[PDB]
């Protein structure tokens, strides 16, 4: 079977720019190449088909070129709404194979996060568990850090966090941070505060609350 | 227009099997052939097989063994079925349609049905409120959302007020928990002077379990 090796991994491209997708199979597969977009959540949406021919509703700023073994994918004047993973396909070879997929991320100013934080809930807490919640959001670039402090001691190995995909319409990320406590535990300490660096922040951001006041 | 559109997602015992169907409108299925793709963060995209118009049938070879695919053509329904299910086929299954009836260039996809195969049992989410605080409201835009808790397995979805609302929502990737059990939120930014006479209404989805939760989620007293 053939293999289609794309690199790399991720492309960060400016608003504007002109940005290449590379694409190399294991064999030649002549002009037998095809390329297609899935956004966040989405399905693939085919965008060039053998190697270069358009497909109709996708926009001119789309194109393909190569032969052979080494082929391109190129976006004219890349936007926000082209965020997405983009994959190719050959099928001069059964069974048609597909790449790994590379990530465009979209470059932007720089952006500090709204970080905001949340009690446990009062339902929640009748139930003998209690979640604490931070969330940062909107900020650029993806690189952030969120330390939990319970009565000003620092907390390890009862937080998770997941971070969202670049959004499409603003070109940020944003991050949730959930401490995990007992209802017991909750209830001995009075301080709980979410603590966040990052690259637009000089000094660190603290959110935090008294429990019960 | 041509459409394809897979039943839900849900769980499948390892060892056991998994039936999808995918009804198509906008062609008959007695001229496209409609071919299977799955797509997994350890496998990628994964050609699995097809079903020609006139009833012939290509198994890509690691699934020849365990992999059916028949159809109604008078109810445009084709019908995927794999057996012998382990752990690696948990995955994103996909229909699809090329735009010519012989050939494997895929304009058209399904929406996908993700397919769990884990040996633990479905279990459905408990939602809980993130209140808009006071002293968290920055520049008249406030923060408020759900946490949904204690699931398994994916996926949930939500929407706020049945899709009326969907600026400035981030539904978060989920978590596992050391539990084995799948935890997310959902947040929105809302304007700050809204925040006494407009109601935010949470869905929450999980159709393994068969449950709908929607909470309404108010600024506390």
């Amino acid at each position: 079977d053939i293999q289609m090796t794309q690199s790399p991994v991720i492309l960060s491209v400016s608003p504007g720019e002109r940005v290449s997708f590379s694409c190399r199979a294991s064999q030649s597969i002549g002009t037998n190449i095809h390329w297609y977009q899935q956004r966040t959540n989405g399905s693939p949406r085919l965008l060039i088909k053998y190697a270069s021919e358009s497909i109709s509703g996708i926009p001119s700023r789309f194109s393909g070129s190569g032969s052979g073994t080494d082929f391109t994918l190129s976006i004219n004047s890349v936007e926000s709404e082209d965020i997405a993973d983009y994959y190719c396909q050959q099928n001069n070879n059964w069974p048609t194979t597909f790449g790994a997929g590379t990530k465009l991320e979209l470059k932007r100013t720089v952006a500090a996060p709204s970080v905001f934080i949340f009690p446990p809930s009062d339902e929640q807490l009748k139930s003998g568990t209690a979640s604490v919640v931070c969330l940062l959001n909107n900020f650029y670039p993806r690189e952030a850090k969120v330390q939990w402090k319970v009565d000003n001691a620092l907390q390890s190995g009862n937080s998770q966090e997941s971070v969202t995909e670049q959004d499409s319409k603003d070109s940020t990320y944003s991050l949730s941070s959930t401490l995990t406590l007992s209802k017991a535990d909750y209830e001995k300490h009075k301080v709980y505060a979410c603590e966040v660096t990052h690259q637009g922040l000089s000094s660190p951001v603290t959110k935090s609350f008294n429990r019960g006041a | 227009q041509v459409q394809l559109k897979q039943s839900g997602p849900g769980l499948v015992q390892p060892g056991g099997s998994l039936s999808i169907t995918c009804t198509v409108s906008g062609f008959s299925l007695t001229n496209y052939g409609v071919h299977w793709v799955r797509q997994s963060p350890g496998k990628g995209l994964e050609w699995l097989g097809v079903i020609w118009s006139g009833g012939n049938t290509d198994y890509n070879t690691p699934f020849t063994s365990r992999l059916s695919i028949n159809k109604d053509n008078s109810k445009s329904q084709v019908f995927f079925k794999m057996n012998s299910l382990q752990s690696n086929d948990t995955a994103i299954y996909y229909c699809a349609r090329a735009l010519t009836y012989y050939d494997y260039e895929f304009a058209y996809w399904g929406q996908g049905t993700l397919v769990t195969v884990s040996a633990a049992s479905t279990k459905g989410p408990s939602v809980f409120p993130l209140a808009p605080s006071s002293k968290s409201t920055s520049g008249g835009t406030a923060a408020l959302g759900c946490l949904v808790k204690d699931y398994f397995p994916e996926p949930v979805t939500v929407s706020w007020n049945s899709g009326a609302l969907t600026s400035g929502v981030h539904t978060f990737p989920a978590v596992l928990q050391s539990s084995g059990l799948y935890s997310l939120s959902s947040v929105v930014t809302v304007p700050s002077s809204s925040l006494g006479t407009q109601t935010y209404i949470c869905n929450v989805n999980h159709k393994p379990s068969n449950t709908k939760v929607d909470k309404r989620v108010e600024p506390k007293s």
